């Protein structure tokens, strides 16, 4: 009873993460003398959050690219296919936007639960 | 309950628009669905409990990039055109919720 | 090209008024409507159709066009979105494609509890 | 694309129809309206159903293949008084004299008004 193997979830998980945070890194040596504590981790939780919202679209993307390998897929696929997600999204629309117009969300207590989790364990629905 | 949510539209093809929304509601209440109807096709979104946010691009390699539909002309206005997408919303029980989101841009030239 | 505006009602019960001109020395006008495309044909000069915004019925008038909505639309929670647009093809020209919206408000109903509480 | 007496009898009932209506709304609302407003309201039934006479064709189509049977001309008579009784001019009339929008009076208008209803043009898409 599985939309996907629990390892490729993973893999994908982890990599889009890491490669969103790198981004985030990357802005933050930048912009992030202006922000205070609690609004970088509501950026980090941004990342985590935005991989939430968009995780449907991205297997759909992901299952066009696997059944482009025209074979079963293993899990090195998906860390692959994770990694190009992670590096093709240009998150900076968002943090430059947020932090623009003063609308980096509020920290709550859900966003914390979710920054302290691994990125392994981040929950998605596949519907 | 609904979600709270809002459009916020560059005045320039080179930014995309943003869509920000936030849902506040007993966790027994859900979006099974929510799917936006972009001219580049049907794009499906989870809109999770909190905070949700979404690029729509004026013109079109990456998963779920969602153009608008567009541009049209509007009435009594030559220096602005209009473009459009449509998202229904799911829910765990009620009637769906169908947004529309629209941004205006300046028209080249006037 | 056209001089066109449209004339929404404040009772969704009253349909609006879509009204053009063209003044020139048009091949077809084609209304993508709730109800199907609804065929137009632009005379020289002065021009009306009716857009209506209650769902399509048995009895309505023959051709009517009925709007696509209502929607949702932001910072506004107390109104709806009522559109339809319209393709134009000219003689050897580029098509218009036009975008005919109607704002209407909501009833202000009271919220009550989700059920599932 | 179809016979000149069908068209005929469609045009004739449709303009008619449109006129009746426009008759019972201006006993109650016409004693305000100029003469030139007035007949800028008869050239309004005209044009609308030339502006909409696609979209009529669609509809009498559909009548007359549900006929199931070789159509005459008084089918045409019968489903044009029925388009002419069933569309609400008064909305159109209504909202012109409110707004002050009837259209001023001009020759192209006069003309169509001259004409025979039969004598209409009407363009089959
Ligand atoms: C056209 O719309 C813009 C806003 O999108 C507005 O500033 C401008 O005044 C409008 N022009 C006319 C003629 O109404
Ligand atoms: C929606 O909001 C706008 C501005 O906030 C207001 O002008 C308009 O009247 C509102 N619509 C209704 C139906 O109240
Ligand atoms: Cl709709």
């Amino acid at each position: 009873p599985k939309f996907l193997n629990k390892a490729f979830e993973v893999a994908l998980k982890v990599q889009i993460i890491a490669g969103f945070d790198r981004g985030l890194v990357k802005w933050l040596r930048v912009h992030g003398r202006t922000l205070s504590t609690v609004q970088k981790k509501a950026l980090y939780f941004v990342n985590r959050r935005y991989m939430q919202t968009h995780w449907a679209n991205y297997m759909l993307w992901i299952n066009k690219k696997i059944d482009a390998l025209g074979r079963t897929p293993v899990v090195g696929d998906y860390t692959r296919l994770g990694a190009e997600i992670g590096r093709r999204i240009d998150m900076a629309y968002f943090y430059d936007f947020l932090k623009d117009k003063n609308m980096i969300p509020k920290y709550l207590p859900y966003m914390e639960e979710i920054n302290r989790m691994r990125p392994a364990d981040v929950p998605v629905k596949y519907m | 309950t609904g979600i709270d949510w809002d459009v916020f539209c560059s005045q320039n093809e080179n930014i995309p628009a943003k869509f920000i929304s936030r849902l506040v509601a007993p966790k027994c209440l859900a979006v099974e669905k929510m799917d936006v109807d972009c001219s580049n096709g049907l794009v499906p979104i989870t809109h999770e409990h909190g905070f949700n946010m979404m690029l729509i691009q004026y013109t079109r390699d990456s998963p779920g990039m969602c153009v608008f539909w567009g541009p049209y002309s509007v009435p009594k206005n030559d220096t602005v055109v209009l473009y459009t997408v449509t998202a229904r919303l799911k829910w765990s029980e009620g009637p769906p919720t169908d947004l529309s989101i629209q941004c205006y841009m300046p028209k080249s030239p006037d």
